[PDB]
């Protein structure tokens, strides 16, 4: 029946592989960085971790997954493997905004700007007011290199998370738990990735104008 | 009952597909997004599907699958891992490894074109290799050998355009529309196949490979050179050229390998003129020939599940580290 | 402003040599938009390009159905064909993803069907049918990548023959 | 003979358990957080990690270890286990300043202050100018709550890492490599932990005066 | 040679110690920081040692050990994990697990007081339990049974101050200095042990436990009450009280358990009056008694290595998860 | 300024009851400095304190040799004796570490030997020998922890007997 989470798996494949697994009082964080592709690592590491903590997937109370913004190939691998994990048992899914996760993974507080380079001369980016929780000063969108500078002045660049983004797996687990407690979880067949990719079609279809 | 139930996944190109298969014979579920689309589906209280949207489609099909098939009954999970689009392959592959971990079942990576060939053995349970297979769809144009143990080699492939691709593009030239294969087949019926020749730099006699690019342009050249031809005659004459290439090589291979059984799979294998030419030569030189049904020849997860069942029987399982290979070679 | 280079009346071997010279000199992260009618020699051009990454022409197939072929040589060539593309979604996602690969060379048959989508520094290659065994080729090199001009004009040497 | 590092183990037990292991192109990060004591986790996780990467200790080119400042019990466990790891083979040891590791683990740059509470009304703390590398504006020392505030004004509190310190295991591996390349490694029998603990004996032996 | 070589570590209290032992008999290395100190050591090109500095001492001893003993020859690693100071135990324990991982050898966690008892079996290789052990140092005052299989129970302990502690503190009172045991032993020789009685609330007859706190204060009370006593007489009379308590209980236990062998280990076991009283009763009631040599009774890693060898022979190995327990109970 | 509380002529049972009342009311992270001569009843006092964490007096031993004993009850008591301590290093490191435990109760026999080391909010307990079966006890409660005063003075109720 209805109880509070004990066993929580969350990963984010939006850049580097980030896996968090809480089991009771025990939280394990694992990250991988190297030449190997996500499809070569993520499933093996997930299996080993679960095995070592004497945990089966059906014993999971929620699974968190990063939904972007991030690298298409990475996101696809992560989300797809999660679908494979939960689909047999309809285990609830916490959709995690990779940029928010990035912001929350920063020790400090205040005003934070997160950016990832797209195609030459463009950048994904968002700005966040971060204290107790975290509040969006501008939602993740695509901008040019010039338009990025507009944002760095228009808001306070107190912390600037650019290009190489640290994600704390602990934060993934914590956010997954939060969404679960707020009844904001979803089914595995309801996942809607943040594809900002799609915005460059319209913004570069003309020139430097959109209104 | 030592029953082996295999759930197959296929996301190599345009089609998203999930199937469940028992003992390489009994079909339990055989879903394709094509069916879910090509049949109406007014709204829903479960999201909708669209072509080549693998990440959001596959979940849907899995939901459907598990409604008919209780998950714990699945013994083996099988998925295509190449060749094809890395971005697409990865979704099927990754979900399948997901399920293996979840169900604590073993996992099998399947080669897409090898899978296509299983359509022959699904459709002819009594059929024993060796045989030769002409695989000849829109994507694939390949000549393959299957030996006693069910190993496969590719002994010929296209060096440019597939056969289906030749039909599609030439049909555009003749202003017949899409898909090209069917319309040309229909229109050719009432045409003279001996009317025109299509000369071009043809590749080696001994080679078991194909080239159609030059036949495509040869027809273009013709249209902008000649006067007062009839579509029927051009379609018929082009159609003759294509099947003549395909049949000569396929039978020549089989002869030289000393094989007496030949199978034809894929869209182009439907062609009425090809089938006639094939039966003529089959009769004359005393060959068995096999033309699987059409819903097996198009991309689907059943051929994957079959391919998976056969590898699993032989204990040829895949590790969880298996990466998608867009250039996978059989 | 972009610099226009015309090559008149090239044999098939000559067209391939020209594609090799272009590709040799590509640094990585470049886009080549292959334009031309059915049968102009777009796929044949790519058979030229692949010489430059140390593979056989055998490997170059029509991507009409596959949509994108990967040729992993000394650099990786991504070979697209957008002929049969009905939607726009595949550009927005899959192709956009590869535009962020700054090591590979993307070449796109029928790229001109979606002319607005491509970056400004894209190299455009237009192939016309001259006769049954000759083609004309026009190459537009944007200023951003202007070093290619000297490399390509040097090829005219071979054509004095 | 003399070659550049391929296989690098580094951990820090100064607060939470942080383990980094590079093997060629592969970097794995592991952290643990929970009720279990360091002695219950650190050795088991080290063994499992090495085993899964088909690695024996003698194959290691350097071992990094945090030396403080931090919790006495934690540091003792970490350093002691490392001594057990390397002693048989005299594998070189990179001594890691846990506070520096903390500073470097912060995505942003500028001026950073790191603090850990001691006995009520006192704090370990250091200030670091951080850009390319990292430069000490004041070396780790003990201060009172009042004297801490003196430091927050006397320097710019651009980022304030207080009480709960994130250590990136990747950063441990990277620093270990750096010290190894700079020939700054030491023997297992030369380890000298940063015990600031010892400074409270003299600073609280009188009142608020020391000069 | 099925030779089992065991490296022992001991860091439970004040002493840092490392030993190597073969087949529970042959001593290869037996280092204590006490020896490294109590013998000169002018500077060095390797750091220096000091008492209770386990983290910096242990590395030193390991270096020494490995110079004499090549590491790969080590079969089993053994360390004390309690009882004692958590902070100290942890260093030995953690380094030992380190070595196990490093050498790919199994690991044994050892109980400090159990280890102390192995001094009896090191020193008397022929000795077979059951026996009773009075363990009676400065830290430890304990009455133990060892049964046929070499299991141990504690059947009596101090409820306050140890015996050695009583000697140390009473010696302070008599102005004799430290350590108390020896000086009192010497001074008592020339004293009358019947001169004074030391009455106080004594605990239960049947109880096998000890209490000395009240004997300590009884002597204090005496000094501030009486006039014109002599140190010799007070020392002698106090010494008599202590050994009388220890011997009565130890023999009573042995009698009631029907054991005929008794062993005495620890500083206080050196006491000349205790030894006499013990031999008297031993003779009268026909008991075997054992007093191990003194360098075995003080904290050292040899008893650990022995304890480890014996557990290893029986395949009683410890996991890498073993935490130090300051209150470990035998 | 710190508040002084004298208890005159306590039996052993009374001294233990007083130690129980003190400890009952400790929140966590407190230090008790036990002062008094050899035989005053410091260790006996701790046997009183442990009643309050739900253990038997059996568990309380002299830490003269062990240096520190751990009694894990409803709260954890750390029981130190610094009698035989020659250096200063053990205070600087090991004891300092436990002063950062804000859940435990530290009680230190012969703490007064190192009077400068202890925090200002430390509770001081001084035991004098009155006769052979009675002790006097003085307790200093710092202002920081002043709530203890009312709790302890209530014990005088038991002593009217
Ligand atoms: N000078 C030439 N350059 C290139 N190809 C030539 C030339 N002369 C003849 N050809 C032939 O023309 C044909 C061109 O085919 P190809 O498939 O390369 O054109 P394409 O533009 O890719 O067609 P599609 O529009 O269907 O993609 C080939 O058979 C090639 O050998
Ligand atoms: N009123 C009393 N309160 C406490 N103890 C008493 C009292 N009267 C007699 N005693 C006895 O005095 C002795 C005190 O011993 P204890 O070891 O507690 O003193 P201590 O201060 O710990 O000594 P040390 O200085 O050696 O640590 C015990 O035997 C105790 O039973
Ligand atoms: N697959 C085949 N099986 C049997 N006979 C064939 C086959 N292919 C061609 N032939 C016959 O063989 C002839 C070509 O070879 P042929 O001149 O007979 O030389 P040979 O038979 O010595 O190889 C064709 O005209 C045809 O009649
Ligand atoms: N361990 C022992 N072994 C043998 N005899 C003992 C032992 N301890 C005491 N005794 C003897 O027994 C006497 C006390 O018990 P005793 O009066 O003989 O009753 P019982 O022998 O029936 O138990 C002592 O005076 C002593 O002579
Ligand atoms: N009757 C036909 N004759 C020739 N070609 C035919 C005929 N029917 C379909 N085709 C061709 O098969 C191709 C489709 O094959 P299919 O759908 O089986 O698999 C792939 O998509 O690869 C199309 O190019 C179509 O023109
Ligand atoms: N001859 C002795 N008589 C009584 N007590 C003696 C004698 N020799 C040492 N001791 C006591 O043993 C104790 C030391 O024991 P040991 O050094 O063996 O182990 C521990 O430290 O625990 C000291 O209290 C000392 O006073
Ligand atoms: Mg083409
Ligand atoms: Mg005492
Ligand atoms: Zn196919
Ligand atoms: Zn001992």
């Amino acid at each position: 029946g209805s109880h509070m989470a004990s066993n929580v798996l969350a990963l984010d494949t939006s850049q580097r592989i980030r896996i968090g697994l809480r089991k009771g009082e025990d939280l394990f964080e694992i990250s991988y960085t190297g030449e190997k592709k996500h499809a070569e690592i993520l499933p093996v590491v997930v299996k080993k971790l679960l095995d070592e903590l004497d945990l089966k997937v059906k014993d999971l109370d929620v699974v968190g997954v990063g939904i972007g913004p991030g690298g298409l190939t990475g996101l696809r691998v992560g989300i797809a493997t999660v679908v494979g994990l939960v689909s047999p048992y309809d285990i609830p899914v916490a959709p995690l905004n990779s940029f928010e996760m990035t912001a929350k993974s920063c020790p400090a507080d205040g005003v934070v700007l997160v950016a990832r380079r797209a195609r030459k001369g463009y950048h994904y980016c968002a700005v966040y007011l971060k204290d107790k929780g975290l509040n969006p000063l501008k939602e993740p969108s695509v901008v040019s290199d010039e338009e990025l500078e507009e944002i760095t002045k228009e808001f306070s660049p107190k912390i600037v998370l650019k290009d190489d983004l640290l994600i704390s797996p602990a934060v993934l687990v914590e956010e997954s738990e939060r969404l679960f407690r707020e009844k904001k979880t979803i089914h595995y067949y309801e996942i809607e990735p943040l594809y900002l990719q799609k915005s460059i079609a319209e913004l570069n279809w003309e020139k430097k104008k959109r209104g | 009952e030592g029953r082996m139930r295999v759930l197959g996944i296929e996301t190599s190109c345009d089609e998203t597909a999930v199937a469940v298969l028992d003992d390489g014979k009994n079909v339990v579920v055989n879903f394709t997004v094509s069916q879910i689309e090509v049949h109406q589906k007014f709204g829903g209280v479960v999201p909708e599907v669209a072509a080549r949207h693998h990440l959001k489609n596959l979940p849907i099909l899995l939901k459907k699958a598990f409604e008919k098939v209780p998950p714990e009954t699945v013994d083996v999970v099988a998925a295509t891992y190449g060749p094809g689009l890395i971005g697409a392959l990865l979704v099927g592959l990754s979900a399948a490894k997901g399920l293996a971990i979840s169900l604590e079942k073993p996992f099998v990576g399947v080669n897409h074109v090898e899978a296509h060939v299983q359509a022959v053995f699904l459709a002819n349970p009594d059929l024993k290799p060796p045989l030769v297979v002409l695989m000849v769809s829109g994507g694939h144009t390949q000549l393959m050998k299957v030996d006693e143990d069910y190993s496969m080699e590719v002994l010929g492939e296209t060096l440019d355009d597939s056969a289906g691709e030749a039909f599609d593009k030439v049909a555009r030239l003749l202003g017949l529309g899409y898909p090209g294969g069917p319309v040309i087949d229909r229109v050719a019926k009432k045409g003279d196949p001996e009317k025109y020749s299509f000369p071009r730099p043809m590749l080696d006699d001994d080679s078991y490979n194909f080239s159609f690019a030059g036949l495509k342009t040869s027809v273009l050249y013709f249209l902008q050179r000649e006067k007062g031809y009839k579509v029927e005659d051009v379609a018929a004459s082009f159609q003759k050229a294509v099947v003549d290439i395909l049949v000569e090589k396929t039978f020549r291979l089989a002869r030289n390998l000393g094989i007496r059984k030949i199978a034809f799979v894929g869209g182009v294998a439907a062609n009425s003129m090809l089938r006639e030419e094939v039966r003529k030569r089959a009769e004359r030189w005393n060959y068995e020939v096999f033309f699987p049904p059409l819903e097996l020849c198009t991309d689907n997860a059943l051929m994957v599940a079959k391919a998976g069942y056969e590898k699993a029987k032989r204990g040829m399982f895949s590790p969880l580290s298996l990466n998608a290979d867009p250039n996978l070679n059989v | 402003a972009s610099r226009h280079l015309r090559f008149e009346n090239l044999t098939e071997e000559q067209l391939k040599r020209l594609a090799k010279i272009l590709t040799e000199n590509l640094k990585g992260g470049e886009v080549v938009i292959l334009s031309g009618n059915l049968g102009a020699g777009k796929t044949t051009f790519v058979k030229g390009m692949i010489r430059a990454i140390g593979l056989d022409e055998k490997m170059v197939k029509s991507p009409t159905f596959t949509l994108m072929n990967v040729y992993p040589g000394l650099k990786t060539i991504y070979h697209l064909d957008l002929y049969r593309l009905q939607d726009t979604d595949f550009l927005s996602l899959d192709v956009e993803d590869i535009l962020e690969d700054e090591d590979g060379i993307m070449v796109v048959e029928w790229g001109d069907l979606f002319d607005g989508f491509w970056p400004e520094d894209s190299i455009k290659v237009k192939i016309e049918i001259a006769d049954e065994s000759h083609r004309n080729v026009e190459i537009l090199i944007p200023e951003e990548v202007n070093f290619l001009v000297e490399k390509i004009e040097r090829y005219r040497k071979e054509l004095q023959n």
